């Protein structure tokens, strides 16, 4: 069984 | 505030403009399970137990750190480039095991309250820079969002050799030295 | 010095009674300022400083982002805990126990240091005895010391006065030990 992880939310901002 | 039998960080995620550089690690009850070598795309487990029974996909870390990079640029814009404050690290040196002359041992240098997470930790033996027998943890997280880091020196206690842990950090005016010797 | 801009994301799982009581708190940090978080006890993202509303409102408006985060309490916290139960939570490293005085002359105050080193996990019981009497005052202990290599140590010091022919013992109990370790120090 593989370890899982918490996904970082991605900000929505002008690049 | 949070009382628990156990606490895990299933992602301590770090990205900083200096370098730039990042770190991805998992912690359980305050100890580091692994970090991902982001350049080599390799998970580096911190115990033989973990290396033989656990697996973590290095791409997960790479993806998360890419998100932090994205997020960081958004918050730099939103904060008008508010820079990190340099904190003063605290340094302690102690031995791993009871000291007896002629019995191999390990010296431990704890560098606490590190921010930002950029530091040089090196060892001095009778004033000489030590080049071999040194290892260190990654940056370990703290609930005030500074870090600590621990360096290890293998050594042979003797009546003629003394040690210093030498720490360089932007929060210091000059290198900080912490001394240790067999009493 | 060079200016540095720092970003942290910490996904933290808090466990009690195995996986029965679990709380997930994800923290978004600029330098050392936590500006947004998800707390499973709250169930939505919250801004914690003025830097946060654009992030929290965005993620709350993205239902699959929100729903995925809520599910992580099970799909990550509990999932990984099952893997800890097979490894981390079975790790047992027996302590080494040593006594040394802090120079030693008879009717003169001294400190006896019971060094309890290189053990895991953290739960430990260390008791001093003077002959057959348990010492419940004059004991000064360091905090639990984290070595960073998945071991701990602790130093438990006894304020005492060597008299002949007292015998002192440090008794150590730990989940790695079927029977306690007893180490003794004899005056003169
Ligand atoms: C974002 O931060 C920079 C650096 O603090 C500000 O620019 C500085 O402004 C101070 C005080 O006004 C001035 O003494 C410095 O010369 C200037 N440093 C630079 C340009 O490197 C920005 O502030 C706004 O910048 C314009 C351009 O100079 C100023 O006309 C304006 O007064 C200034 N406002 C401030 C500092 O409050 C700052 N941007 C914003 C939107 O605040
Ligand atoms: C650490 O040492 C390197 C190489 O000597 C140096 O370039 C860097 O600036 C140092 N970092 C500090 C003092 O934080």
């Amino acid at each position: 069984v593989e370890e899982l992880y918490l996904v970082a939310g991605e900000e929505g901002c002008g690049g | 505030d949070i009382v628990a039998d156990h606490v895990a960080s299933y992602g301590v995620n770090l990205y900083q403009s200096y370098g730039p550089s990042g770190q991805y690690s998992h912690e359980f009850d305050g100890d580091e399970e692994f970090y991902v070598d982001l350049e080599r795309k390799e998970t580096v487990w911190q115990l033989p137990l973990f290396r033989r029974f656990r697996r973590f996909d290095p791409q997960f870390a790479l993806t998360n750190i890419a998100v932090l990079k994205h997020n960081l640029n958004c918050v730099i814009k939103r904060s008008n480039s508010t820079a990190a404050t340099n904190e003063v690290p605290e340094v302690t040196v102690f031995s791993k095991s009871p000291v007896t002359l002629g019995q191999p041992n390990t010296l431990i240098c704890l560098v606490d309250n590190i921010f930002p997470p950029v530091v040089n930790i090196t060892w001095l033996s009778n004033g000489h820079s030590v080049t071999e027998g040194v290892s260190e943890t990654s940056f370990l997280s703290k609930s005030d969002h500074s870090f600590f880091k621990i360096s290890y020196l293998t050594f042979l206690p003797s009546d003629d050799e003394i040690y210093d842990c030498k720490v360089e950090h932007w929060g210091l005016d000059e290198p900080l030295l912490k001394h240790w010797e067999p009493e | 010095s060079p200016e540095d801009f720092v970003y942290q994301f910490k996904g933290m799982c808090y466990f009690t009674n195995g996986t029965e009581r679990v709380r997930l708190v994800t923290r978004y940090i600029y330098n050392r300022e936590e500006y947004a978080r998800f707390d499973s006890d709250v169930g939505v993202y919250r801004a914690v400083t003025p830097l946060g509303p654009p992030a929290a409102e965005y993620w709350n408006s993205q239902k699959e982002v929100l729903e995925r985060t809520r599910a992580e309490l099970d799909t990550v916290c509990r999932h990984n805990y099952q893997l800890e139960l097979r490894t981390t939570l079975q790790r047992r490293v027996e302590p080494t126990v040593t006594i040394s005085p802090s120079t030693e002359a008879l009717n003169h105050h001294n400190l006896l240091v019971c060094s309890v080193t290189d053990f895991y996990p953290a739960q430990i019981k260390v008791r001093w005895f003077r002959n057959d009497q348990e010492e419940t005052t004059g004991v000064v202990s360091t905090p639990l010391i984290r070595n960073g290599d998945w071991t701990f140590q602790i130093l438990v010091m006894l304020e005492m006065t060597p008299q002949r022919g007292d015998v002192y013992t440090c008794h150590v109990e730990h989940p790695s030990l079927q029977n306690p370790i007893i180490v003794e120090w004899r005056a003169q």
